[PDB]
């Protein structure tokens, strides 16, 4: 789905991204990114012949911090994009209400179907 | 270990070297080795045997595998799993085989024929039917307590 | 006293943590509390709940 | 009566203690044969009473409990009925097998695997009892395959001896032919009469009695060593001696025609079926008679004799006379 | 505890004994010895258990239901309507299964009481069994395994439409 | 070991597709299949047309 | 259920940060604790299934299979020693962690909300078993077996994804609840026939049916014991579970197009029972036994009676337990002699006396032990198929006869008749094998007592 | 931790628990409803499980 008002260049975090609730502490996706950072540092120590689970503790801390930071900004952009998709959808509903009629919601007392007996 | 030359790739041509290596690997006399031959039914180049081997191999030879009839070195039969005692008795019959099957089928046909002759010719005795008292057990047969009572009675003879 | 084996303690802690998270998920999905049409009553008898 | 039902249920339950007793032993027994002998004698002194109370009274009753799968319009419980033949047939089997306990004390006196032998033999008796008491036909099927596989084990008691396991394989194969006949009867009963329960079966007797009767004929020839399905009987005589005595004296040999006795209002009709009954039994009788001459193995001789007696009982089922056939079972 | 007006039984036609014997009667001596050596231990143990039940009281309660409206009053999608209607329908299905179970149990009891007089005293009960099973064979049977309720409703509409066509042709 | 390895793994070589082997294969694999398929055709058409007539033995036929 | 997923994530680093001679007891103990924890599962009642979250919901089809999976894990985790005791500690940790990850994707697979999640966890189930059998196959064609396995299961299971996205964008969301409420008959077009053939053919390949079962013998003769039991029990009965869930939609055309699968299933069941009657290599006999029983399962699925579904799930659970037990018996024989064949190791009534009890009991459970769950399943399937057709009982009973036959021959070939008196290296019967057999067969008899659990949602 | 605390405890857990499919509940419900319908004279299991007056059949 194309921009949609690139006037207003690429703008990694836009102005209206502060007009929506940001994600919070212990949300599961950033926790997944944090475990991904722990596994990143652990496997970094596993590349070279330095021992695993030791002697890379600042690398553990730096990789986990960096991934949580990056993933937090990515989550903010993600929720912005879904919100603007929602607003564009409902605004096109408002622009052409006539093209989308309410379907004939019959109750099942008057609905005829087929039966197709299995035996 | 296990050398690759103890498997069996390739068939029986050509006749010097294949029969030579078959006598090597199969521990057999050269003319005693026989290919099948190959007919697209797999089989490699596996030996053909005299194919009975279990009611043969008389028990007093006292070989090494007593309930297998092996010798620890044999061409084992390709269809050995059907041959063993407890599976198929390939004995020499006391009489024949064709005489056996023909007289058994003739006996079966005779007995069933006389059964059908009996089924058209029953026994019966100088006895009439049973004169049940109440409309042949009506209300103790199928019922109908108010549908159909019927007048029918026996007369004394 | 706990440091003799800190290994065997781990999986009941994991189970209790998952159970607490499932109860928090059920609190997040706490709609249609008395709005159902068959299992319906008021905020009664004690205090203002029908499941928690 | 609480007395009557209680005594029948304890004739069932007193053949449950010794198996779990030696499985809970973790010691070394000596007089476990004496223990099994005295508990079979106890079973007989319990089971002598309800037959006397029966012919004194009547009161022909059914018991049923511990239901499971009340799923669709049926439910099946552990359910058995004490009636005329199913009640007076128990003490005969108990007393006969008590004699076989004595004869097995003598016969297998010098072979120290006697404990596993008596466990198999007792479990075979229990399975045969659960067969002959039941009206819920799934319990009949339980006892049916159970006495088939205990027959397998008792024939193949002597491991080694290719005769034995050959024989046992033949016996179990012909009993699976009995099984396909019995499950065909079971399937017809379920689909047409909502259950396999002889109360409802004999309450609603249909006139189409052809497919279940053919299933009954196939179960009968699978069990009772009939023409074409006989030769596992001398093969079965290749087992040990009181094994063969119990296996083809009372138990396991009359159970095929026992079911046909049990279905007598179902086989009041369909004279085509009774014609097939008597013709088949006559075929068995004369075939094993002509085979029975010129044979020199005494076990096989008595096997041919009892095959002929089973043929006379098949004739006795063919004519509408089931109670003479049951009296022939006992004698 | 069971309602005899929903579990019917004929009363106890108890014949009086009549000897005409001088052996006399081993079974009477046996049943009096049975009562003396069996019933009183059973009575003592059951009375102790009955007092220990009489200590305090527990109470199991029948879960009671309303009537959520209908499946035919739900629309074509109505997701918070169909769920209520069809679980109520499933409970109707299972309780109707147990109706059929109860009637078939009564048939078995009528068979066993009368002995061999099957054509006596089992008339109304056989007839109501045939009635309920004709309703069941016509209503729930030939539809399949993934019923929800709507297959049964389609069967219902097609059944009454076939009968409407039948009476329209036969009138 | 030689008999086992010849019996299991040394079948697929050596193979050639002969016309007699192929016709015998297509007869021993497809013959009984189309035989039982024809008889299921037969029995199912008879039973379904019979219950479409409505003259089944469904006096009570619950356990389907 | 999330409280069943998250201790499995906690069970993985247990294996890592436990030390030498300390990983084993901790993993075994704690996975048995998880077996208790999901023995606590069965809250399911009445009208619906037990349904908790956008994430999770569990039927009583999924309930016994999930309990069976978590019960089969620690038994297996004890079963897979004696062939990696001499291997490395790190490679041992990799093995055990791969098993735990495989269990995790099994539970993920059984409690899927939408069928897309079911497919993702389906091929997630597919992937590590490959690594298990290829890294510890212990025979020269584990190459070919893993290659056949992955290619058949992908390339049969590949159009299933396309058909699921098509059902996604034609009928709204793919959750099983609303699809249970928004089904509608899709009549005899040809695209309906292709779509039905896609979904059913993918799960056909997973069962396997007779048409392409050829990966299954190599995948059991050329696999270690852990991957073999996981493969057979949980993967084949998972395929059956998946067909049970997807078959709710597409009702109107199955009368048109369900005939030939029934045909291939029945005739291939008979031919499979024929081909296992004669073969050597004892380990393969259980595999062809599995092919026969799952052909019976497939017949039970494609006929559509609640009797048939209850018998189907009974046969699922019963053959899972029986085949896993019998695999471990074959593994015990392969630990005794290094043969894998059938005619070499003979005797064994003298030697190992109570091992005979377990062989007898296993051949009884293959033999349809008369109150066992196996007989319940086979019996109700025969009932429903005799309702479906009055002539198919011939093939069912012929299957019954040959089933009894090959089970009995599997018994008496190995443990009857003569000890070969030249082997002389068997150790006596370990407590490990008897412990594993008591872990197998006591639950089977307990479920034989009160089988109202193991009957499915159409109870 | 496989037998003494798993096997027998799971055995006593599955030996009795609240009934699947509300089974004893269905028993008592069926007893109550059959006593109801036999008290009010009408036959038990009235067929046509939905209201035939409350149906809208599309005619021919
Ligand atoms: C095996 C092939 C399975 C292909 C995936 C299933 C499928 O959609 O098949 C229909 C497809 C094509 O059918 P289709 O779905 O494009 O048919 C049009 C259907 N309507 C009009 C409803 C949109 O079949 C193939 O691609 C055959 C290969
Ligand atoms: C119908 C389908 C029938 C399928 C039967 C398949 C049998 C395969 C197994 C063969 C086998 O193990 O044979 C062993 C046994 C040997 O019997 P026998 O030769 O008398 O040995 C005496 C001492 N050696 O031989 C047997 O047990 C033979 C099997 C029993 C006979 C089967 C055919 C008669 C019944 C047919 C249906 C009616």
């Amino acid at each position: 789905m194309t921009g949609r008002q690139a006037r207003a260049p690429l703008q990694f975090l836009p102005d209206e991204a502060r007009s929506l609730p940001p994600p919070k502490l212990t949300d599961p996706r950033l926790a997944y990114i944090g475990f991904l950072g722990y596994c990143s540092g652990l496997i970094d120590n596993a590349i070279r012949r330095r021992p695993v689970l030791s002697a890379g503790l600042h690398r553990q801390f730096l990789y986990i911090t960096s991934f949580v930071f990056v993933g937090y900004y990515l989550l903010k952009r993600q929720d912005y994009m879904y919100a603007v998709r929602d607003h564009d959808m409902f605004s096109y509903i408002k622009s052409h209400p006539e093209d989308f009629p309410e379907k004939d919601k019959k109750t099942y007392r008057e609905v005829f179907e087929e039966f197709h007996p299995v035996r | 270990s296990h050398i690759t030359k103890d498997m069996l790739p390739g068939p029986y041509p050509k006749t010097p070297e294949e029969r030579a290596a078959a006598a090597k690997k199969y521990n057999m006399r050269v003319e005693d080795y026989e290919p099948y031959p190959d007919d697209g039914m797999g089989y490699g180049d596996y030996p053909k045997l005299p194919d009975r081997s279990q009611q043969e191999r008389d028990p007093w030879y006292d070989w090494d595998h007593p309930d297998l009839r092996l010798n620890w070195g044999e061409p084992m039969h390709w269809d050995l799993d059907m041959y063993i005692r407890n599976r198929v008795d390939t004995s020499p019959t006391p009489v024949n085989w064709n005489l056996m099957c023909k007289h058994l089928f003739g006996f079966v046909a005779f007995m069933l024929f006389m059964f059908w002759v009996g089924e058209t010719y029953p026994t019966y005795q100088p006895v009439g039917p049973k004169q049940y008292p109440y409309n042949n057990l009506y209300l103790e047969r199928g019922g109908d307590p108010n549908k159909e009572p019927e007048p029918v009675v026996h007369y004394e003879i | 006293v706990v440091r003799d084996h800190w290994i065997h303690v781990l999986v009941p802690v994991g189970f209790v943590f998952g159970y607490y998270l499932d109860r928090k998920n059920d609190e997040k999905l706490a709609a249609f509390r008395n709005k159902s049409l068959l299992y319906k009553r008021e905020l009664k008898p004690n205090e203002e709940v029908t499941w928690k | 009566m609480n007395l009557f039902s209680s005594l029948t249920l304890v004739t069932l339950i007193l053949l449950t203690m010794p198996i779990a007793a030696i499985n809970f032993n973790t010691h070394k027994f000596t007089n476990y044969p004496l223990y099994v002998k005295t508990t079979i004698s106890c079973a007989f002194i319990t089971s002598m009473i309800p037959t006397m109370m029966f012919i004194h009274t009547g009161q022909e009753m059914i018991i049923s409990n511990w239901h499971w799968l009340t799923i669709q319009t049926l439910k099946l419980s552990l359910s058995f009925k004490m009636d005329f033949f199913s009640m007076m047939f128990v003490p005969v089997a108990l007393f006969v097998t008590w004699s076989i306990m004595e004869f097995s004390m003598w016969y297998m006196h010098s072979d120290p695997n006697i404990n596993q032998f008596f466990k198999y033999l007792l479990l075979f008796l229990i399975t045969m009892l659960i067969l002959v008491t039941a009206n819920n036909l799934f319990q009949l099927f339980i006892g049916w395959e159970g006495v088939g596989i205990m027959s397998f084990l008792l024939i193949g008691w002597w491991y080694g001896r290719t005769d034995a396991n050959t024989a046992a394989l033949q016996a179990i194969l012909y009993n699976r032919i009995g099984d396909i006949g019995f499950i065909l009867a079971m399937a017809w009963f379920l689909i047409n009469l909502n259950t396999w329960d002889l109360q409802q079966i004999f309450m609603l007797n249909p006139n189409d009695s052809n497919l279940p009767l053919m299933g009954l004929i196939l179960a009968a020839t699978g069990k009772s060593a009939q023409f074409g399905l006989h030769p596992w009987l001398p093969s079965a005589m290749e087992g040990p001696t009181p094994v063969s005595a119990l296996l083809h004296s009372s138990t396991m040999v009359v159970a095929g025609i026992f079911l046909l006795i049990r279905f007598y209002p179902l086989t009041e009709n369909n004279k085509f079926g009774q014609s097939i009954m008597l013709c088949l039994g006559a075929m068995t009788t004369l075939f094993t008679a002509m085979c029975a001459l010129t044979q020199n193995d005494i076990k096989k001789i008595i096997a041919f004799s009892t095959s002929s007696q089973l043929g006379l009982m098949m004739v006795t089922i063919g004519i509408n006379q089931p109670h003479l056939a049951f009296l022939h079972i006992c004698t | 505890s069971w309602d005899k007006d929903v579990y019917p039984e004929p009363p106890r036609r108890t014949p009086a004994p009549s000897p005409q014997t001088s052996l006399p009667n081993p079974i009477t001596y046996l049943t009096k010895a049975f009562d003396l050596l069996v019933d009183r231990p059973v009575t003592l143990v059951r009375e102790f258990i009955e007092r220990q039940h009489a200590k305090n009281k527990y109470y199991y309660y029948h879960r009671e239901f309303r009537r959520v409206p209908d499946i035919t009053e739900c629309h074509e999608k109505d997701v918070l309507c169909m769920f209520e209607a069809e679980m109520q329908w499933k409970r109707d299905y299972k309780v109707d299964q147990e109706i059929v179970n109860i009637i078939q149990e009564r048939l078995k009891a009528c068979q066993q009481r009368e002995g061999e007089s099957h054509r006596q005293n089992c008339a109304k009960e056989l007839q109501q069994f045939t009635q309920v099973v004709k309703a069941y064979q016509d209503r729930y049977h030939d539809l399949g395994a993934h019923y929800s309720a709507r297959k049964c409703l389609a069967k219902q509409k097609q059944r009454m439409l076939a009968e409407r066509k039948a009476t329209k042709e036969a009138a | 070991i030689r008999w086992t390895c010849a019996r299991s793994a040394n079948v697929y070589p050596n193979f050639r597709p002969n016309t007699k082997t192929s016709l015998l294969g297509a007869l021993f694999g497809i013959g009984p299949l189309i035989f039982w398929y024809y008889v299921f055709k037969t029995d199912r058409d008879r039973k379904e047309k019979l219950i479409q007539e409505g003259k089944l033995d469904r006096t009570f036929n619950i356990s389907y | 259920m999330l409280k069943y997923i998250i201790p499995t994530m906690m069970l993985m680093p247990l294996t890592w940060l436990s030390k030498n001679s300390m990983i084993w007891i901790n993993t075994t103990l704690h996975s048995l604790l998880i077996s208790l924890t999901s023995l606590l599962l069965l809250n399911q009642f009445g009208d619906n299934s037990l349904n908790f979250s956008l994430t999770f919901f569990s039927d009583s089809l999924s309930t016994p299979l999930l309990i069976l999976t978590m019960w089969l894990l620690p038994l297996m985790l004890m079963a897979s020693q004696h062939h990696l005791s001499k291997e490395n500690l790190a490679r041992k940790k990799l093995f055990i962690s791969m098993l735990i990850l495989l269990q995790l994707f099994l539970i993920m697979t059984f409690t899927a909300t939408e069928l897309i999640f079911f497919y993702i966890m389906f091929e997630a189930t597919l992937v590590p078993t490959l690594i298990i059998i290829t890294r510890w196959g212990n025979q020269t064609e584990r190459l070919n077996a893993g290659l056949y396995f992955l290619f058949y299961t992908l390339a049969g299971s590949l159009p299933l994804l396309v058909a699921l996205i098509y059902i996604q964008n034609t009928m709204g969301s793919l959750n099983f609840l609303i699809l249970q409420y928004w089904v509608q008959p899709m009549p005899n077009s040809w695209s309906n026939t292709f779509m039905w053939l896609a979904c059913m053919m993918a799960f056909m390949v997973k069962m396997p049916l007779y048409g392409l079962h050829l990966w299954l013998p190599k995948a059991h003769v050329e696999a270690p014991i852990a991957g073999s039991m996981v493969l057979a029990a949980i993967l084949l009965k998972l395929g059956g579970y998946g067909m049970m869930r997807i078959t709710l939609l597409l009702n109107p055309i199955t009368d048109f197009m369900a005939y030939p699968f029934i045909m291939l299933s029945l005739w291939g069941m008979i031919m499979t029972s024929s081909i296992c009657l004669r073969q050597t290599d004892l380990k393969s006999l259980i595999a062809y036994s599995s092919v026969s029983h799952m052909a019976l399962v497939i017949v039970a699925i494609l006929i559509q009676t609640p009797w048939s579904y209850m018998g189907a799930t009974a046969l699922m659970i019963a053959h899972g337990l029986t085949s896993s037990m019998l695999f471990c018996l074959a593994n015990s024989n392969y630990e005794r002699v290094h043969s894998r064949t059938m005619i070499l190791a003979r005797g064994l009534q003298t030697l190992l006396p109570l091992m005979a009890a377990w062989w007898l009991l296993a051949s009884l459970t293959n033999l349809a032990l008369p109150p066992s769950i196996n007989l319940i399943g086979e019996l109700f399937v025969v009932m429903s198929t005799f309702s479906w057709s009055n002539i198919t009982i011939i093939l069912m009973g012929l299957n019954m006869v040959i089933t009894a036959l090959y089970s009995l021959y599997m018994l008496i070939t190995t443990q009857r008749g003569k000890h070969t008196h030249h082997i002389n290296n068997i150790l006596p019967s370990f407590t490990r094998e008897n412990a594993l057999m008591s872990l197998h067969m006591l639950p089977l008899l307990l479920l034989s007592l009160n089988p109202k659990i193991i009957l499915g949602p159409l109870y | 931790f496989g037998f003494s605390i798993v096997l027998v405890l799971g055995s006593t857990f599955v030996a009795y628990l609240p009934d699947y499919r509300m089974q004893e509940w269905a028993r008592r419900e069926a007893e109550r409803l059959v006593k109801y319908r036999e008290a009010h004279g009408l036959p038990l299991m009235e067929s046509n499980c939905f209201d035939p007056s409350k149906i809208q059949l599309p005619e021919d």
